[PDB]
RNA sequence: AAACUCCUGAACCCGGGACGAAACCCCCGAGGAGGGGACUGACGGUACCGGGGUAAUAGCGCCGGCCAACUCCGUGCCAGCAGCCGCGGUAAUACGGAGGGCGCGAGCGUUACCCGGAUUCACUGGGCGUAAAGGGCGUGUAGGCGGCCUGGGGCGUCCCAUGUGAAA
RNA sequence: GCAAACCGGAUUAGAUACCCGGGUAGUCCACGCCCUAAACGAUGCGCGCUAGGUCUCUGGGUCUCCUGGGGGCCGAAGCUAACG
RNA sequence: AAGGAGGUAAAAAUGGUAAAAAA
C-alpha cells in the first residue's frame, strides 16, 4: 500500500530527490538539500560496487517509487507493455503515465502523488463526465478529465488553481482554470515528459 | 574518455619453498560509449598495477564495430575452444539482453538492442575473447561489396 | 566412390578458399553446373567452365579473393565465408513458401532445388514455390 | 473417397482370399528423414484371378470377413517374385532369432 | 547416432528417482515418531538432532530432525514430515514442523515466527 | 518520522433506489403475418444515487558468496545454520538477540509437485586418441544409403483451388 | 630344459615374498572345449578433398628421376582444453 | 657427434611419523 510513512526517506535512498511530498519535498529539502544520501546506520560509510544487475534493480525500484505504486500491478502492466507493441519501454513509460492519478498530477490539479490518489479515489476528480474513482484508470486521446461539482466549491482546489499559473502543461494535458477541466491527447514519452531513470536498464532487468 | 569497466580480476598464485606467491590479472573492457571497443587482460604482482596496465592493453588492442541503428548487421556464431558466443542483432525494445561479459563488452561498444546466448564453456576469459571476435568478424552490405563486387 | 559428389564440390571449394588457390578441379555434372551457375551469378565465385582432364570432362571453378587486408599477414578476406550441406543424403530437407531460410539475419544465401528449378533464396521467394533445400553459404 | 492402395500381392495362400503386401513412405515428425513400412491387407479374389507376387490394386470394401476387409478391382503387373522373394528371405530370418 | 540410428533407437528420456519417499506428494506426513539419538555431521560439527521415525500413514521410519534448539517431543507430536537434508544426520530429510500437533516453537523466538512457533511477541507491557 | 496545525472522509446512520421481462396469455384481423391490452424478481431496500460524517488492522521473509541489505552484545565445535560452498573450537557482518537497512505488502515465507535453466539423450543442438564411451577381429542376412547421360512416370517433394479443422 | 603349487635355505619385526637349492601341474604333438585380455594405434570401415622436406620395403619407366602401392620421422593451413 | 627421438642394457640391507588445524 504505497509504503506509507518515511516517503522521502527514499528521496535519499535512490540518491537524487524527486517531486514527492509536494511543496516541502521540493522546498529547501525533499529531506535533501539539508543532507541527501541514503539513511540507515551505514548512511555514508563508503559506497561499494553495485553489481550491474543491482544498478538495474535499483533503477526499477527508482522508477516505480516516483510513479507511486507497488510493483505487482506495475509488473502486470510492464507485461502489458511487452504485449501492446511499440519500442517496449518507451510506450511503457507512456502507458504508465496515462494512469489517472499522475495524469491528475501533471495536469496541475494535485500538488503531490499521494494527495492525488486521495483526490481521485474520492471522486473529486471526474473523467470526461462521471466522477471516476480508481487512481488506476488509463484514459484516451481526447477525453476531458475534470473535477467534481463540489470541487469548484472546494478549497485547496483554488489553491492549486492560483499558485500553479505561470506553469505550462504536459503538452497534451489541456486543463481549465476557467471551468476546472482538462483534455487528454497524444502519447508522451521519454522526451515529451522526462524523468531521471534510464528506461532500457529498467526493462532489461525486469524481464531478465 | 571511453569508459573503463573491469569485469573480474584474478587472484593467481604459485607455490615454492617460500610459501605461496600470489599474483593478479585484470580483465578489463574499454569502449567508447558508441563507436569502438577494446579488451585488455592485466597481469601484475599487486592488483592496481595490473588494472591500469589492463586499461592500457585494452586501449592499445582495440577494434570498432558496424554500430548501425544501435545494433550489429548480420549475426554470428563464434567459438573459442569449448566456449561459444551466440550473437543475433535485435530490433529495438530489446536491450543488451545478454550475460555479464557480453553486456559489458557491448554496452562499452554501444550495442543497444541485442539477442544473444552463450553455449559451451562459460569461462569469462575465453568468453570475453569470443565476444571480441564477434565484433572482429562483422560484415555489412558495404563490406559485401568489397569482396562481392569482383576483382 | 563418393556418396554425394555435390557436397564434395562444396567441400573441395572450401579447401580452395582455405588455401587460396586460383581455381579448383571438380567432377563435371549438369546439376552442379546449375549450382555453380547460381554461385557465379549471385555475387560469389569467379566462374565455371566445361573443361576436361584425362578423358573425363571436368569443371574448373575459379574462386573470388578479396583485397589484401593487413596487420600481421594479409589473408585477403574470403568471398566464400562458409557453406553447409543443408539437405544431406539423410535429411531430404524440403522447403517452400514459409519454409524459406534467411541467412545472416538479412543477407546470406541458400539455394533450394525444386520442380521450378535451381532458384536462389530470394529467387525461390520471388516465384513463390519450394523444394529440396540443398546448401547454405555466407 | 473409398481409399485404395497400390501394393505387391503376397501369398495366394487362401482360396477367394489373398494377402496384400502394401508399403508406404512417410517422413519423421521429429528427425526429418523419410521412412517406409509394410502392411498386409485382405484382398478379395472370389476366383483366384491373382497369384504369387503380381501387384494389384486393392479396395476399401464392405467388411468381407474377420479382418478380411479390402477387396480388389484393378490388377496391375505380374512376374514380380523378386520383391515377394526378398520379403520371404526376411521372414525366414525372423525365424532366425531364438532365445530357446 | 548418425540420423538413421536416431530413427531406430532415438534417445532416452529423463526419469527422476525422487529425493523424498515421504511420497504421494507428502510435504507434511503424519510423524508419530520414536527414539532420540545424537549423530555428528560428516566431520566438523556436533549435537543430537532427534529421530523422527514417523511411520507417516504410509510406512517406514526415516530420520526427521526438528527446527533445532530445544525440543518438546517425547514420543508422538504428529510432526508433519516436511523435507530437505543437510550434510549431517545421514538423512535429515522429511523435517519436523514446529506447529503441527506438538512442539509449537521456542518461547522467546523474536524472529522466525513463520516457523519456530510463536504467535506474536506481544509485549503487552 | 512524532506530537501539534489544517484538509479530506475507511467505516458507519437518514433518505431514495434498480436494470436483470416480453413473450406464452387476453382481444383486433381467422388461431395465419401484423396492433394494442395485461401477469411475471430469488437475488435485495443489495448494486447504485443524494445528503451527513469518524484518522481509522501491518505484517512475513532476507541482510556470509550466489544477491540488493552492517555494526553491537551474548554464545565459544556447546547452542546452532544449511538449497550447494560452509558458518560456531571464548575478538562470529552466518547462531540467538538488539539497532539499522534490503525486499514484499493483505500479504510473507516452507515443503511438496511439474517445465525451465539443462545445448545434462544434443531434431535445430552434442559426442567416443589419453576425460564416460569404437564391438577382440572377420563374415555377410535384412535394413539404411548410392556415380554419370536421356526421356517417360509423377510416388515422395513444392505449389493452386476448396471441404474441414465446432464453440471456447 | 624350464616352471606356479609344494618343499627345504638365506632374508626380516614377521617372509605364507622378492634372491639360492630341489620339484609337480603345465609349457610340446592329435582330436575336441573353452572364447577372455592393456585382443592397444587405448583411434570402426569405405570414399573424396587440403604444402612440401626427408629415411626406406616394394612394382613399373634407360633412370641426376618421374611414377603407383607401403612402414617411419618433421612439420602448411587446420584441428584439440592441453599434450598432441 | 650438437639435438629431439625409435629399439635392445646397468641401476635401491631396512622401515612404521599421526594430523583437528594457520596465510
Amino acid at each position: 500500500g504505497r509504503y506509507i510513512g518515511p516517503v522521502c526517506r527514499l528521496c535519499r535512498r535512490e540518491g537524487v530527490k524527486l517531486y514527492l511530498k509536494g511543496e516541502r519535498c521540493y522546498s529547501p529539502k525533499c529531506a535533501m538539500e539539508r543532507r541527501p544520501y541514503p539513511p540507515g546506520q551505514h548512511g555514508q560509510k563508503r559506497a561499494r560496487r553495485p553489481s550491474d544487475y543491482a544498478v538495474r534493480l535499483r533503477e526499477k525500484q527508482k522508477l516505480r517509487r516516483i510513479y507511486g505504486i507497488s510493483e505487482r500491478q506495475f509488473r502486470n502492466l510492464f507485461e502489458e507493455a511487452s504485449k501492446k507493441k511499440g519500442v517496449t519501454g518507451s510506450v511503457f513509460l507512456g502507458l504508465l503515465e496515462s494512469r489517472l492519478d499522475n495524469v491528475v498530477y501533471r495536469l496541475g490539479f494535485a500538488v503531490s502523488r499521494r494527495q492525488a490518489r486521495q483526490l481521485v479515489r474520492h471522486g473529486h476528480i471526474t473523467v470526461n463526465g462521471r466522477r471516476v474513482d480508481l487512481p488506476s484508470y488509463r484514459v484516451r486521446p481526447g477525453d476531458e478529465i475534470a473535477v467534481a461539482e463540489k470541487s469548484r466549491n472546494l478549497e485547496l482546489i483554488r489553491q492549486n488553481l492560483e499558485a500553479m499559473k505561470g506553469r505550462k502543461v504536459g503538452p497534451w494535458l489541456s486543463l481549465d482554470v476557467e471551468g476546472m477541466k482538462g483534455k487528454f491527447l497524444r502519447l508522451p514519452d521519454r522526451e515529451d515528459l522526462a524523468l531521471p531513470v534510464n528506461e532500457q536498464l529498467v526493462i532489461e532487468f525486469y524481464s531478465r | 574518455d571511453f569508459e573503463e569497466k573491469m569485469i573480474l580480476i584474478r587472484r593467481t598464485a604459485r607455490m615454492q619453498a617460500g610459501g605461496r606467491r600470489f599474483r593478479f590479472g585484470a580483465l578489463v573492457v574499454v569502449g567508447d560509449r558508441q563507436g569502438r571497443v577494446g579488451l585488455g587482460f592485466g597481469k601484475a604482482p599487486e592488483v592496481p598495477l595490473a588494472v591500469q596496465k589492463a586499461g592500457y592493453y585494452a586501449r592499445r588492442n582495440m577494434v570498432e564495430v558496424p554500430l548501425q541503428n544501435g545494433t550489429i548487421p548480420h549475426e554470428i556464431e563464434v567459438e573459442f575452444g569449448a566456449s561459444k558466443i551466440v550473437l543475433k542483432p535485435a530490433a529495438p525494445g530489446t536491450g543488451v539482453i545478454a550475460g555479464a561479459v557480453p553486456r559489458a563488452i557491448l554496452e562499452l561498444a554501444g550495442v543497444t538492442d541485442i539477442l544473444t546466448k552463450e553455449l559451451g564453456s562459460r569461462n569469462p576469459i575465453n568468453i570475453a575473447y569470443a565476444t571480441m571476435e564477434a565484433l572482429r568478424q562483422l560484415r555489412t552490405k558495404a563490406d559485401v561489396e568489397r569482396l562481392r563486387k569482383g576483382e | 566412390m563418393l556418396t554425394d559428389p555435390i557436397a564434395d564440390m562444396l567441400t573441395r571449394i572450401r579447401n580452395a578458399t582455405r588455401v587460396y588457390k586460383e581455381s579448383t578441379d571438380v567432377p563435371a555434372s549438369r546439376f552442379k553446373e546449375e549450382i555453380l551457375r547460381i554461385l557465379a551469378r549471385e555475387g560469389f565465385i569467379k566462374g565455371y567452365e566445361r573443361v576436361d582432364v584425362d578423358g573425363k570432362p571436368y569443371l574448373r571453378v575459379y574462386l573470388k579473393y578479396g583485397p589484401r587486408r593487413q596487420g600481421p599477414d594479409p589473408r585477403p578476406e574470403q568471398v566464400i565465408h562458409h557453406i553447409r550441406r543443408i539437405s544431406k543424403p539423410g535429411r531430404r530437407v524440403y522447403v517452400g513458401v514459409k519454409e524459406i531460410p534467411r541467412v545472416r539475419r538479412g543477407l546470406g544465401i541458400a539455394i533450394l532445388s525444386t520442380s521450378k528449378g535451381v532458384l536462389t533464396d530470394r529467387e525461390a521467394r520471388k516465384l513463390g514455390v519450394g523444394g529440396e533445400l540443398i546448401c547454405e553459404v555466407w | 473417397p473409398k481409399k485404395v492402395l497400390t501394393g505387391v500381392v503376397v501369398s495366394d495362400k487362401m482360396q477367394k482370399t489373398v494377402t496384400v503386401l502394401v508399403e508406404r513412405q512417410f517422413p519423421h515428425p521429429l528427425y526429418g528423414k523419410v521412412i517406409k513400412r509394410s502392411k498386409k491387407y485382405l484382398a478379395h479374389d472370389p476366383e483366384e484371378k491373382y497369384k504369387l507376387g503380381d501387384v494389384v490394386e486393392i479396395i476399401e470394401s464392405r467388411p468381407i470377413s474377420k479382418r478380411k476387409r479390402f477387396r480388389v478391382l484393378r490388377l496391375v503387373e505380374s512376374g514380380r517374385m523378386d520383391l515377394v522373394e526378398k520379403y520371404l528371405i526376411r521372414r525366414q530370418n525372423y525365424q532366425s532369432l531364438s532365445k530357446r | 547416432p548418425t540420423i538413421n540410428q536416431l530413427v531406430r533407437k532415438g534417445r532416452e528420456k529423463v526419469r527422476k528417482k525422487s529425493k523424498v519417499p515421504a511420497l504421494k506428494g507428502a510435504p507434511f506426513r503424519r510423524g508419530v515418531c520414536t527414539v532420540v539419538r545424537t549423530v555428528t555431521p560428516k566431520k566438523p560439527n556436533s549435537a543430537l538432532r532427534k529421530v523422527a521415525k514417523v511411520r507417516l500413514t504410509s510406512g517406514y521410519e526415516v530420520t526427521a530432525y526438528i527446527p533445532g534448539e530445544g525440543h518438546n517431543l517425547q514420543e508422538h507430536s504428529v510432526v508433519l514430515i516436511r523435507g530437505g537434508r543437510v550434510k549431517d544426520l545421514p538423512g535429515v530429510r522429511y523435517h519436523i514442523v514446529r506447529g503441527v500437533y506438538d512442539a509449537a516453537g521456542v518461547k522467546d523466538r523474536k524472529k522466525s515466527r513463520s516457523k519456530y512457533g510463536t504467535k506474536k511477541p506481544k509485549e503487552a507491557a
